[PDB]
């Protein structure tokens, strides 16, 4: 029986809205995911996937999920991930989530397509969820990796970040 | 804080505010020009608010005063959590009166069991999102150093105490960040991070302040 991922209040996420990825942990290693400029990245847009160092200053970049297919968003589903901010056409497809052992996480990728990158929401040891990249159990722990002191989200199968969908 | 109550106005007047534009995190005013709070709370510019109980409404007798200086630990490391402290210095002495004085620093680390008193402004709720105008306190003991270090396994070091319940619903939560937790009039901890808020077996994490009572001191007659 299909389990729908739910917001921070309770309701299941819909791909009309819009989330901020929260971290479980809060203070110190809070921080929610925003878009940023990699470190020597030859874009002209943001093209990096980070979370910042703590959660008492800016807020996440927000983000939609783009089911493969129906309406709804359910746990082990694939789907895309796009952040949702005021852009150029450019800098659209740097919006997109794609993925480039360690994986950085970036954008640049496609919606709906053969060629896109899927992810899925699965529930997580703990408390919240976790996000798996799916190169369509062969899927892949999205975590972080501190690169040039920044926290990057990445691929590590040890050790996932716990992630709560909090509406904006 | 979820789970606790609100303070009697100018009850804690030790407490602060640090707005950047808006409240975001806590600190404690520990002489009349200085104040400690969390490194993970640095900011380069900040704007300290003292007396304040409601921090929606400007009731006429707060004091705003800029930071001169804001000085972290220089071994704070923001991905291994550890020396998460840092001190503020006032561009201007406060004014101290019976909502805005000092608090004590530690003269022993505290022993656990010790009930002490947490306050702040962040979070009321364990999901969702509730942000009071008004200052919230929670009591609460000293866990054990082996309870903490079982709540959450490999991340303590010896600069952190958990302070609260092994059992939930009350605790610290997002925004009570670089508060005081002070404890026989003694500020023991600063609230640092955590994992959800009020989950069992998931206490809030603290700076241990007893462990940095001589950079204090020193920073503070250096600076
Ligand atoms: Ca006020």
């Amino acid at each position: 029986l299909p389990k729908p991922v739910l917001d921070t209040n309770g309701k299941k996420l819909n791909p009309n809205s819009s989330y901020r990825i929260i971290s479980t942990f809060w203070g110190a290693l809070g921080g929610d995911v925003y878009l940023g400029k990699s470190p020597n990245s030859d874009a002209p847009c943001p093209d990096g996937v980070f979370r910042y160092n703590s959660d008492v200053g800016p807020s996440g970049t927000p983000v939609r999920f783009i089911p493969l297919s129906g309406a709804n968003i359910f746990e082990d589903q694939l789907l895309n991930i796009q952040f949702n901010i005021p852009t150029v056409k450019l800098c659209v497809s740097y919006t997109i989530w794609k993925v480039g052992r360690t994986m950085l996480l970036e954008t640049g990728g496609t919606i709906g397509q053969a060629d896109s990158s899927y992810f899925k929401i699965v529930k997580s040891s703990k408390f919240g969820y976790n996000l798996l990249y799916c190169p369509l159990n062969f899927c892949a722990k999205v975590g972080v990796v501190i690169q040039n002191g920044k926290r990057r989200l990445a691929l590590v199968n040890e050790n996932p970040l716990d992630v709560l969908f909090q509406e904006v | 804080i979820v789970g606790g109550y609100t303070c009697a106005a100018n009850s804690i007047p030790y407490q602060v505010s640090l707005n950047s534009g808006s409240h975001f995190c806590g600190g404690s005013l520990i002489n009349s020009q200085w104040v400690v709070s969390a490194a993970h709370c640095y900011k380069s510019r900040i704007q300290v608010r003292l007396g304040e109980h409601n921090i929606d409404v400007l009731e006429g007798n707060e004091q705003f005063i800029n930071a001169a200086k804001i000085i972290t630990h220089p071994n704070f490391n923001g991905n291994t959590l550890d020396n998460d402290i840092m001190l503020i210095k006032l561009s201007s002495p406060a004014t101290l009166n019976s909502r805005v004085a000092t608090v004590s620093l530690p003269r022993s680390c505290a022993a656990a069991g010790t009930e002490c008193l947490i306050s702040g402004w962040g979070n009321t709720k364990s999901s969702g999102s509730s942000y009071p105008s008004l200052l919230q306190c929670l009591k609460a003991p000293v866990l054990s150093d082996s309870s903490c270090k079982s709540s959450y396994p490999g991340q303590i070091t010896g600069n952190m105490i958990c302070v609260g319940f092994l059992e939930g619903g009350k605790d610290s939560c997002q925004g009570d960040s670089g508060g005081p937790v002070v404890c026989n009039g003694q500020l023991q901890g600063i609230v640092s991070w955590g994992y959800g808020c009020a989950q069992k077996n998931k206490p809030g994490v603290y700076t241990k302040v007893c462990n940095y009572v001589n950079w204090i001191q020193q920073t503070i007659a250096a600076n």
